[PDB]
């Protein structure tokens, strides 16, 4: 009955999100926003998603990634892949079928599907930058464009990324809206038109 | 029934091996898809792969409980295929590093140890699940 929460939290660790300077060229796989705080792509391509922190989480901490609708009459629904895309058969073997994101590139993948909530999310360990980079990327991949109809069906979505510990309690959260379709660099420069 | 599964651990590592010179030994559709899924992986999650090696120390005298370690965390949120086509292309890349480091007997060993593994903890889940047909319907 209850809603995950979008609320910014920095926390103990400085947690802050970054993305690619990619611009709206067309032909882009996957570009961000600043102004609109919203990253574009298209189905199964990577969309890089770097961490960014001011002191280094402890060993066992969680990055987890979970898909909201945006609008309030929507917010309480689940968000999940349309009939089409579940019973296609594009399954790398780590993702179950429903989910709308995946992380590719990380054998230490896990996919929940809350008893209690019954939401999708994906969840990676979090290990600090690479020797000599400044943050953390991960590679998120979305499943399902947003004009699916019988999924989204035209509903703008916010992807939250959290840092939680081994046991799930909350030392971080960020959020970006997220649009799947075909052309994501007119598309971005039409929604920043308006 | 387990001597069918060592069978697809020793074709697995034989055509692995034989893609490179080394020739090696000690339906045919299921190893098909099952080999090409494995070079799939090694492209997807070759840093995974190497972390796994590194944390396996692999020497003449390297015991079973150590490599049993290694793939028990691989499987430690549960069984699915992607993580048992992991197990056969990590097994994979151990034996044509065992071949690059004049080191040839071990994959022998590397073969067993995989073949045990298999039949002691994934194959229940396997019958459970489809079977290998259910890979092949998959992928
Ligand atoms: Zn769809």
């Amino acid at each position: 009955s209850s809603v995950p929460s979008q609320k910014t939290y920095q926390g103990s660790y400085g947690f802050r999100l970054g993305f690619l300077h990619s611009g709206t060229a067309k032909s882009v796989t996957c570009t961000y926003s600043p102004a609109l705080n919203k990253m574009f792509c298209q189905l199964a391509k990577t969309c890089p998603v770097q961490l960014w922190v001011d002191s280094t989480p402890p060993p066992g901490t969680r990055v987890r990634a979970m898909a909201i609708y945006k609008q309030s009459q929507h917010m309480t629904e689940v968000v999940r892949r349309c009939p089409h895309h579940e019973r296609c058969s594009d399954s790398d073997g780590l993702a179950p079928p429903q989910h709308l994101i995946r992380v590719e590139g990380n054998l230490r993948v896990e996919y929940l599907d809350d008893r209690n909530t019954f939401r999708h999310s994906v969840v990676v360990p979090y290990e600090p930058p690479e020797v000599g980079s400044d943050c953390t990327t991960i590679h998120y991949n979305y499943m399902c464009n947003s004009s699916c109809m019988g999924g989204m069906n035209r509903r703008p979505i916010l992807t939250i990324i959290t840092l939680e510990d081994s046991s799930g309690n909350l030392l971080g959260r960020n959020s970006f809206e997220v649009r799947v379709c075909a052309c994501p660099g007119r598309d971005r420069r039409t929604e920043e038109e308006n | 029934p387990s001597q069918d599964n060592r069978e697809i651990v020793m074709k697995y590592i034989s055509y692995k091996l034989s893609q490179r010179g080394y020739e090696w030994d000690a339906s045919e559709v299921v190893h098909q898809t099952l080999r090409q899924a494995g070079d799939d992986f090694s492209l997807r999650y070759r840093r995974d792969f190497a972390e796994m090696s590194s944390q396996l120390h692999l020497t003449p005298g390297t015991a079973y409980a150590s490599f049993a370690t290694v793939v028990e965390e691989l499987f430690r949120d549960g069984v699915n295929w992607g993580r048992i086509v992991a197990f056969f292309e990590f097994g994979g890349v151990m034996c044509v590093e065992s071949v690059n480091r004049e080191m040839s007997v071990l994959v022998d060993n590397i073969a067993a140890w995989m073949a045990t593994y298999l039949n002691d903890h994934l194959h229940t889940w396997i019958q459970d699940n489809g079977g290998w047909d259910a890979f092949v319907e998959l992928y």
